[PDB]
């Protein structure tokens, strides 16, 4: 590891300054290096590497986007089919945001997962889990498709378990737990109608709950449910 | 249009 | 080259495809090798180029000011000094800064600039230059600041005695040349009276000659001399 | 606030 030599507290602190100067792919190596110490990480630590890799994660995926519409655009009889490098490229940004799902699975499997015994520390591995499964998904056309879905339903179907027993329905966590993998049912499951059950009932569910809330509580909680409810909106 | 997932901000 | 075995064409055409997909480091990357095949650039190349490099740089001079800012408030009597982090990012930033304008400046040596004997390209390498060389500057703080300076002004200079020989004042690449020269002078030179006699002289004599452009043409020039505007009612 | 150089578009 490039990171071995720094200091956890350094690289918490680096991965802070990356975030204010909208360096991602730093702040997720930084976030990396500190979760290779091996220690747990706190809630903040969790936030910190959950917004490096999305940032990172979201930059491929709109690229991919691009470059996929670009290339199914292509093969097609209309305009002219211009050889193999828009397809070459597509392939290569594929391979890496393959690469770095394949990274923060690898750092929940080893050991995330196995050392977090809390359920907010558990579900938010477990949602992290499913969410870059999801976007491997996203992307995924040969033998293992299927397989990938799987684990991505799995992952996210254990921490709705979790999140069901040990958090109240206005838990943020739970909350984006929820709207995650109503999304997966919706984009890549094929499921729409489990995915708005399932947002309904969430929301619904958090509504009841909302009154038990300090004023910040309640901002928290209600953020993530106006997602649901656009969600909603878009799906019927 | 695309479903929206949990933002980081 | 990691580019070496890819066809010139395939690399235009993929830096043209990084482009439409935000990826700009990929797109100076394709870039580089289009460079490095040896032949001259066309127009619409050197754009691409210019792009590229453009926004990687740019999007490190951004995250350099976030780290200086958040570095010279660290660095006084009010809040806490935390230890060497922020200058070692600091520091870390501004050494691939550095490194990109090398690249570029060693592209312009090794053989743009050398092999452009038409106006048109030789003004534009030469502005690109006296660019980097400012990004240079603008971190320059060691013995060589000086030398940095007059680097960026010796290519400015040259590039506008050919401009000024061969190309109408509504040129595009003249008006952005003295755009940029004049912007050298205000923030890098402490010459704001040389800034903004540079600005209203290269507005003016590009006023008068707009009666012979066509459309298209008058739009091109009008929108750079916009920018001449915004810096001169900035800069009085 | 910074002086404008040249944009890209
Ligand atoms: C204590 C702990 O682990 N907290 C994680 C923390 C919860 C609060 N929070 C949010 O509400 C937003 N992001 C996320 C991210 C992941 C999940 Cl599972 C839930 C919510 C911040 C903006 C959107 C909601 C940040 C993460
Ligand atoms: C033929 C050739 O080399 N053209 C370069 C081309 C000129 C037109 N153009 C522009 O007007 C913008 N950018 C630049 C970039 C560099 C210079 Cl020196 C001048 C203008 C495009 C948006 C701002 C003006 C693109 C480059
Ligand atoms: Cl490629
Ligand atoms: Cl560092
Ligand atoms: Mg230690
Ligand atoms: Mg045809
Ligand atoms: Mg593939
Ligand atoms: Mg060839
Ligand atoms: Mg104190
Ligand atoms: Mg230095």
């Amino acid at each position: 590891g490039a990171m071995g030599s720094m200091e956890r507290a350094s690289l918490i602190q680096k991965a802070k300054l990356a975030e204010q100067a909208e360096r991602y792919e730093d702040m997720a190596a930084f976030m990396k290096g500190a979760v290779e110490k091996g220690e747990e990480l706190s809630c903040e630590e969790r936030n910190l590497l959950s917004v490096a890799y999305k940032n990172v994660v979201g930059g491929q995926r709109a690229a991919w986007r691009v470059l996929s519409s670009i290339e199914q655009k292509s093969n097609e009889e209309g305009s002219e089919e211009k050889g193999p490098e828009v397809r070459e490229y597509r392939e290569k940004v594929e391979t890496e945001l393959q690469g770095v799902c394949d990274t923060v699975l690898g750092l929940l499997d080893s050991h995330l997962i196995k050392e977090a015994g809390d359920a907010e520390s558990r579900v938010f591995y477990l949602k992290m889990k499913g969410d870059y499964y999801r976007y491997l998904a996203e992307v995924a056309t040969g033998d293992d498709k299927k397989r990938i879905i799987d684990s991505a339903r799995s992952a996210y179907q254990e921490a709705m378990d979790i999140s069901k027993k040990e958090m109240p329905p206005t838990n943020p966590i739970r909350l984006g737990l929820a709207l995650n993998f109503s999304v997966f049912h919706y984009e890549i499951a094929n499921s729409p109608e489990e995915a708005i059950s399932l947002a309904k009932t969430t929301f619904d569910e958090a509504m009841a709950d909302l009154h038990t809330l300090s004023e910040d509580s309640y901002k928290d909680s209600t953020l993530i449910m106006q997602l649901l409810r656009d969600n909603l909106t878009l799906w019927t | 249009q695309r479903s929206t997932s949990t933002p980081n901000v």
